[PDB]
């Protein structure tokens, strides 16, 4: 990650970070999203399939 | 409800039918022209 | 246990790599 | 009718620059022929060169500004430096600050010009020597996908930010981001056709090369001479495949197969990428309406977590 | 190769001339229709505004 | 009169003559040079049924083929009941079951399908060795096929056995092995950053490029009267190097073979030794030459 | 012939077309003219 | 081969001359139309301001 | 006659065109002139 | 003969069959006719 | 002969066997007959 | 012989078989006939 | 091919001379226009300040 | 014969142009001269 | 004959230029000289 | 005869230059000498 | 090649000698200027300190 | 092909000898300067400590 | 020649250089010698 | 040729012998210097302890 980057906490976060199929966001928003997701990955010991079910990212089946 | 929507056909069964048909026709024609009769060198001499 | 078998399987992967090298060296030798 | 000598040495603009040929030696012992020889420069040749040198210069200087003109740091972080297109604000506007996204536009323009001039060079040099012009049309087929990526897809979305960013690791990031944005990019059916054609292309290449090398002993490598009269090598090569898989092709058909597989790869790829942002916003949600998603009601997730 | 006038004799063959005539006629007709169509979409809603 | 030619052209009137195809099959039969008959003194079948040559290796292969197809159809059509090939998924036994396999537990038929498929593939490879041995050509095609066979072995035997779960083999079934690939790719972050992975895709794209160029080169000189040095001159005018006729086929064979080898290495390694790929590149920043200049 | 005339006309018509297209695109995307809903 | 004036005889063939005439005429017409169109888009909204 | 005249004119008209285009781009993107809504 | 007749009949039968099949599948999947439990 | 007889018998016995197997699979997996613990 | 008879019979029996199979599958999967526990 | 003066005879052919003339004339005109345009964009807003 | 003159002039003008361009880029981007809104 | 003089001058003038450029960039980026607003 | 002299001098002057550069970089980046503001 | 002295006769052609004179002169001048420039930057601010 | 001494005759050509001489002289000078520079870098601040 | 002499000297000097470099780097990075501010 | 002794005649050419000699001398010198440097690094601070 870039050293200037910090976790963006000025958002509603019930689903404010969603990006899939939105059609009003470009690759810049997706890049910020992936930054935050990799941070959550390093924080948690486990990997990226800990809570996502990478076939569909907007799915909530893992319950983590 | 039981049926695949429109564009399921157009997007997925144009490939699945067209590619299989194309392979089975192109193979027939290539093998025909290859196993046909034309100029070759004799096996008893060249080899 | 885990690591002995892991090293032994990596051996097999490198053995799969092996034949291509023999092909290359045969071509180098037999083509002076 | 056609003098090859006057087409190998002819001064400049109409001739080659590197007049003396050279030998590589180690290439000779392993690759067959091993002479470097002269390279022809024409009118179309100089244009692509200078435009490519302009785009590369623009990009390389802009790397230095990011590191503060420090050559130690410049050499350390060279592989993750990049220049990015404008952000979503002023999506298609051409008036952007140089450092934010302005440098990308000029570079991509000069790159386009260089590519098109190289195509023209291919076509003209093919006609000059008396051979056919199939290579130029194949290059056009690949240019179709190239132009959809950089020009046609950002346009018709409103954002210049959809294009990649002229970096070594920037292109991997672009691939990942697009696939994530559309959602389950694996489900795109033209992507499936493209993968089919790509793996078929590698299959055909390996097979043709391997069989021709195996039957080389009987001088089957000279595919041009064999086209007029099939010798013992080509006769053996046909029999091997006839018994294995039940059918075979002579030396003329197999190259048609090669050409068409390689071209269908890029054509289906371009058609499939163009449709992602416009017609079908979500690919996985489309697949479940087409009844081709595995039900997977309760998977065993113990494998994926460590 | 002698139906074309003298001034254009070195350029045009005999057969290439009649085609050229067809092309010119088609282009003129197309231009007339294009002008009419643009006057109409104008009268509908102008686009410069 | 008119001379039919291999490229379809018919010429307007050389030791070459018009020979019908059958002649050249009878001359090149030579029965008895089978690799197997070398070891046993004899081959059981060698009787060329139809156009297909049969050998000891062919029979074990066909056994594997029939049994594998039958087990694949039994899974997903029975015990699933989906009756749609795209919807059905054939799944390996769970990771809790471990390495041991049990008929009562689920996944028993996936294991049978996998074993039958492996037998069929290896038998096919030996049959190719055999048929090439009769013709006395050479052993290049068996090597090129053995590369992809070894990839299959790595994916379904070596990597599952090293971890030991048996659940790691990719589930069979159209449009469900893709879900496995997608969940494995993201399990270790940035599979793109993996070095052995990136060499495989480099060689794949380079192979498609070489194929297009060779095909266009031979098609361009197909039907025309030229010296045969015209293509070499054209290649020297564009990029200033001509590989030669024998050179391009060697390169095709080699690149094709190398791509899959690097790929199977990358996957076997990811499973066993590396948890994520971003942590792998953490060492580069701290290289002494530039560790303090920042 | 040191200079072929047709090369000149080819490069001229290509450069002119590209230049017209580029200027048209830049002017449209600048959004300063109120043309096609702007 | 001899329709072009002497000053330009080494350069231009006979056929190459008439095409050059067409090109010059087209370029002049295009320039006139371009100048008119430019005057019109300033009478609309100036760009330099 | 070692130096071909046409090579000189070709490289001259390419370099001049590229240079005009680059300067025009840089000046437009600097945003310091109030030209096309700036 | 500018064309082989059999090529015409082959392409005609193929196009007609594909077109009938596509229309029959679109109409069935539209669900607007109450045909086979709809 | 216009048709080899053995090709006919080969394709006939292959198609018949495949068809018997497919029908036997479908009927077993339908679960509507109480056959082998159903 | 412009058209080989056996090609016609081959394509006819293939198309007919495929068509019967497809219609049978569609009718079975529609679930509108109460056939084999439906 | 003797239209060029003697001082430049070894270098220039006859045809290469007239084009050189065209090039020089075009360059002079372009320089005059460039100078005028630069004086105008300085009167507008100076860039050095 | 030992040193072609035209190679010298080609490399000279290329190096000079690249060097002028690089120095002007560096000076512009340093932001120490108040040139074009700085 | 064995050692071509022009190869020596080419490599010399390349190495010298690269070395001058590298030293100039290191000294500028070190920020220890108060040169161009430092 | 067993060795070309020029290969030796080429590899020698390359290895020496690379080694001087690497040592110079390491010593500068170690930050233990108070050289150029350290 | 007889302008070069005898001890360097095999190594240098006769054209290769004058260019080598130019190279030596340029190198000497460059070294003098480099020494002057280094004395100046040191008088300004020393680097070793 | 006869300026080199007999002991080294099979190895060195005539031209290859004078370059060898230049190389040896340069290496000796470089080593002397390197030794002086390290003695100076040591007197300034020792590295081993 | 059962072994070309030059292959031996090439591999010898490469292995020796790599080995010296590796040992040096390990000893420096171990931090057990108080060398260059340690 | 024939400068190498009889026992090593089948292996070494003439030219290969002198290079060898150089290699052996260099290796001996390097080993002596390595031993001295090791004794010094030990007297400074021992590494086994
Ligand atoms: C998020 C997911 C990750 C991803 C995760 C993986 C994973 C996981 C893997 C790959 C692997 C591959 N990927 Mg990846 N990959 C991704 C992105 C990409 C991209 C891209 C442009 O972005 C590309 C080009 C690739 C390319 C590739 C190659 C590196 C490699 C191809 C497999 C192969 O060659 O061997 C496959 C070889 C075989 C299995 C074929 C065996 C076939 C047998 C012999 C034939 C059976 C006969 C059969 C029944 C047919 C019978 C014929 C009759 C007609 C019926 N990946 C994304 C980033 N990739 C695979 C690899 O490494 O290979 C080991 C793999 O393991
Ligand atoms: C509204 C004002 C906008 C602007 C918008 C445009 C747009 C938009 C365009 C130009 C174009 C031009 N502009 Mg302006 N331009 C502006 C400000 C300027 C300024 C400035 C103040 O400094 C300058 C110097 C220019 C200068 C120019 C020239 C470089 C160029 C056309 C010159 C010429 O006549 O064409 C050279 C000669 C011709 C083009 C020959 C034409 C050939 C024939 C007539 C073409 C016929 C095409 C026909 C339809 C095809 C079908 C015919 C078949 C027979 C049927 N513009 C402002 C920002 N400008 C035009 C351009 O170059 O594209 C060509 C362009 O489209
Ligand atoms: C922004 C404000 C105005 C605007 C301002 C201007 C201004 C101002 C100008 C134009 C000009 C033009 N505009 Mg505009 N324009 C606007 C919106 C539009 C719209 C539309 C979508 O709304 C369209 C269609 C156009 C289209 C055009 C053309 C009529 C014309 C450009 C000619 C040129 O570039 O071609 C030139 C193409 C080439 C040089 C090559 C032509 C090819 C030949 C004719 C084909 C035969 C080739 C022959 C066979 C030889 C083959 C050789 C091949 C090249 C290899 N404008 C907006 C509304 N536009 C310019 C024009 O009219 O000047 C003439 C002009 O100056
Ligand atoms: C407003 C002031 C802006 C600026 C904006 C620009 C822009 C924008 C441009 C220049 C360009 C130039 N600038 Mg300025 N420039 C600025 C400050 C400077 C400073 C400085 C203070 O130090 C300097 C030294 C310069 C110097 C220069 C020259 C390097 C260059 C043109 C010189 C010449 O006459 O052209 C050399 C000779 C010619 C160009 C010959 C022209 C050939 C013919 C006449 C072209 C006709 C084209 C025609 C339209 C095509 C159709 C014709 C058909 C027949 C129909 N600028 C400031 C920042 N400057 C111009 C450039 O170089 O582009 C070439 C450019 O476009
Ligand atoms: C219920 C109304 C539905 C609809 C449902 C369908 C369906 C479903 C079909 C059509 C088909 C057609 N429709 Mg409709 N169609 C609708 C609205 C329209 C509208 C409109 C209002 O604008 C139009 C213009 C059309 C027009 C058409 C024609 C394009 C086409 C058949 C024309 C023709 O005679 O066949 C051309 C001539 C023939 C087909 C020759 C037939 C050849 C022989 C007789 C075939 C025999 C087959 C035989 C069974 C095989 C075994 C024989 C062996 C000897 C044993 N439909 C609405 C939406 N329409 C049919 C189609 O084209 O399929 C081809 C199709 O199946
Ligand atoms: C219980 C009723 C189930 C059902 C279950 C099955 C099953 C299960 C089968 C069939 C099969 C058939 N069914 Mg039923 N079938 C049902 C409803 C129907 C309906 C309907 C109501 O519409 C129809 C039309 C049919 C029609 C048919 C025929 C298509 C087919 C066999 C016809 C024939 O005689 O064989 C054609 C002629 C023969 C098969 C020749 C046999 C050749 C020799 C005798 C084979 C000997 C094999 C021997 C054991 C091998 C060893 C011999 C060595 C010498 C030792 N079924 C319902 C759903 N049906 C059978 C099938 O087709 O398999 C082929 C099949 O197995
Ligand atoms: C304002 C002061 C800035 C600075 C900004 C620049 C910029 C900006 C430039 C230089 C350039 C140079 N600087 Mg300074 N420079 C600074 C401090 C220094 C210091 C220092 C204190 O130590 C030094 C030693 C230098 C030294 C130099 C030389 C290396 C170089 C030009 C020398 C020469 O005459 O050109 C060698 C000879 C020539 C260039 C021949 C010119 C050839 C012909 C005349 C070119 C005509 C072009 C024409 C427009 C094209 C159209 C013509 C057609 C016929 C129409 N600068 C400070 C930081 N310096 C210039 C550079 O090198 O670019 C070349 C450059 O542009
Ligand atoms: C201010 C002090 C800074 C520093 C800043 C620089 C900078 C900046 C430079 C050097 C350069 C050099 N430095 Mg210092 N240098 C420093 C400390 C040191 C120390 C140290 C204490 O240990 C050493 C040993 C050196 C040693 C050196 C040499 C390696 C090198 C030039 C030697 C020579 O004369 O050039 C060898 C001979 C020549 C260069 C021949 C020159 C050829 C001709 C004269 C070039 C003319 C160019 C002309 C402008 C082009 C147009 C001409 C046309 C005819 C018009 N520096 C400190 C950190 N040093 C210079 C370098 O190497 O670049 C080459 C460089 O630019
Ligand atoms: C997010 C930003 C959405 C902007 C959409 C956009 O800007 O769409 C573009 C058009 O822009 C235009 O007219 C301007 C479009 C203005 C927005 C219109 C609404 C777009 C809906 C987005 C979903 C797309 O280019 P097109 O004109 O389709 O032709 C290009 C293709 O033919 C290439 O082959
Ligand atoms: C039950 C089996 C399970 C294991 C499955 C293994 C599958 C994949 C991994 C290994 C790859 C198998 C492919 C083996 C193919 C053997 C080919 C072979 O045996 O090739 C021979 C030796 O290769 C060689 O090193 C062959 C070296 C093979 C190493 C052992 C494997 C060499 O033939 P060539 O001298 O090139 O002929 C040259 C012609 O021009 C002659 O005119
Ligand atoms: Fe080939």
């Amino acid at each position: 990650l870039p050293n200037d980057w910090r976790l963006p906490l000025e958002l509603d976060y019930p689903g404010g970070l969603v990006v899939t199929g939105r059609k009003d966001v470009s690759n810049h928003e997706v890049e910020q999203n992936q930054f935050a997701m990799y941070h959550m990955n390093v924080s948690m010991g486990q990997g990226c399939t800990f809570c996502h079910n990478a076939r569909y990212f907007p799915s909530y089946e893992i319950a983590q | 409800s039981p049926w695949p929507v429109w564009s399921g056909y157009a997007l997925c069964f144009v490939p699945l039918a067209a590619v299989i048909l194309g392979f089975i026709i192109a193979a027939r024609f290539t093998d025909k022209q290859a196993t046909s009769a034309y100029l070759r060198l004799d096996p008893a001499k060249a080899n | 246990m885990n690591w002995i078998v892991a090293t032994f399987m990596l051996m097999f992967v490198l053995v799969a790599f092996l034949p291509l090298v023999v092909s290359l060296a045969y071509t180098w030798v037999t083509n002076p | 009718p056609i003098d090859l000598h006057d087409e190998e040495y002819r001064d400049g603009l109409e001739g080659t620059i590197a007049k003396p040929p050279g030998h590589v030696g180690w290439m000779q012992r392993l690759l067959g022929e091993g002479q470097v020889g002269p390279i022809y420069v024409g009118l179309w040749g100089v244009i692509s060169f200078i435009t490519f040198f302009a785009s590369a210069f623009i990009i390389l200087v802009d790397y230095g500004r990011q590191v503060g003109w420090n050559p130690i740091i410049y050499l350390r972080e060279f592989w993750n430096l990049a220049v990015y297109p404008p952000p979503t604000e002023y999506g298609l506007s051409w008036n952007v600050p140089w450092d934010k996204g302005g440098a990308w536009l000029a570079a991509t323009f000069f790159l386009h010009i260089s590519v098109l001039t190289w195509w023209a060079r291919l076509y003209t040099r093919a006609k000059a020597t008396g051979v056919g012009t199939q290579l130029a049309w194949g290059f056009a087929s690949a240019l179709s996908l190239y132009f959809v990526i950089y020009l046609f897809h950002p346009l018709a979305l409103g954002n210049w930010s959809a294009a990649p960013g002229h970096g070594f690791r920037a292109i991997l990031d672009w691939t990942n981001y697009v696939s994530i944005h559309w959602g389950n990019f694996y489900y795109n059916p033209f992507h499936m056709l493209s993968i089919f054609f790509l793996l078929g292309s590698t299959l055909l290449l390996a097979m043709h090369g391997a069989t021709i090398v195996a039957t080389s002993k009987w001088k089957s490598e000279m595919e041009f001479t064999e086209m007029m009269a099939e010798g013992p090598g080509t006769q053996r090569a046909q029999l091997f495949w006839r018994w294995v898989m039940g059918w075979n092709a002579n030396s003329y058909n197999i190259h048609i197969w090669a050409w068409w597989f390689a071209a269908f790869t890029a054509i289906t790829g371009a058609i499939g990428l163009f449709l992602s942002g416009t017609l079908v916003p979500d690919w996985y949600a489309w697949g479940e309406t087409a009844k081709i998603v595995a039900p997977w009601p309760n998977p065993d997730w113990a494998q994926y977590v460590f | 190769n002698d139906l074309v006038p003298d001034q254009w004799k070195p350029l045009f063959n005999n057969a290439q001339w009649l085609v050229h005539d067809i092309v010119v006629k088609t282009i003129y007709g197309g231009l007339i229709i294009a002008v009419i169509a643009h006057v109409l979409c104008w009268a509908w809603t102008p686009w410069i505004r | 009169r008119a001379l039919p030619l291999p490229s379809g052209e018919t010429l307007p009137a050389a030791s070459a003559e018009v020979i019908p195809f059958s002649i050249i099959e009878e001359f090149y039969k030579r029965p008895g040079k089978t690799l197997a008959a070398r070891f046993f003194g004899v081959d059981p079948f060698d009787f060329w049924i139809g156009r297909f040559y049969v050998g000891l290796f062919g029979a074990i292969s066909i056994i594997g083929i029939i049994l594998g197809v039958a087990f694949y159809l039994y899974e997903g059509v029975v015990n699933e009941g989906t009756l749609n090939i795209l919807a059905m998924r054939i799944e390996p036994p769970p990771v809790s079951q471990g390495l041991n396999v049990d008929p009562a537990q689920p996944g028993f038929f996936w294991f049978l399908t996998m074993v039958a498929a492996t037998i069929a593939f290896v038998g096919w490879l030996l049959r190719q060795i055999d048929i090439s041995l009769k013709l006395d050509m050479g052993m290049e095609v068996p090597i090129a096929f053995g590369a992809v066979v070894s990839s299959w072995i790595t994916l379904q035997w070596l990597r599952p056995i090293a971890m030991g779960a048996w659940g790691h083999g990719f589930p069979l079934g159209i449009t469900h092995h893709l879900d496995w690939v997608s969940n494995i790719g993201y399990q270790y972050y940035n599979f793109f950053y993996n070095p052995f992975h990136a060499i495989g895709i480099t060689l794949l794209f380079a192979s498609t490029l070489f194929l297009h160029m060779h095909g266009s080169a031979v098609l361009s000189e197909a039907k025309r009267n030229i010296s045969d040095q015209n293509i070499h001159v054209f290649w020297r005018n564009i990029l200033g190097y001509s590989i030669g006729e024998i050179g391009i086929h060697r390169v095709a064979f080699w690149t094709g073979a190398a791509s899959v080898l690097f790929s199977n290495l990358c996957i076997f390694l990811s499973g066993t030794f590396v948890k994520d790929w971003n942590a792998f590149w953490g060492f580069w920043d701290k290289m002494p030459i530039w560790n303090g200049v920042g | 012939r040191p200079f072929e005339f047709r090369t000149s006309v080819v490069v001229s018509t290509l450069l002119g077309l590209v230049m017209a297209l580029l200027i048209h695109f830049v002017v449209l995307s600048s959004g300063a003219f109120n043309w096609l809903r702007a």
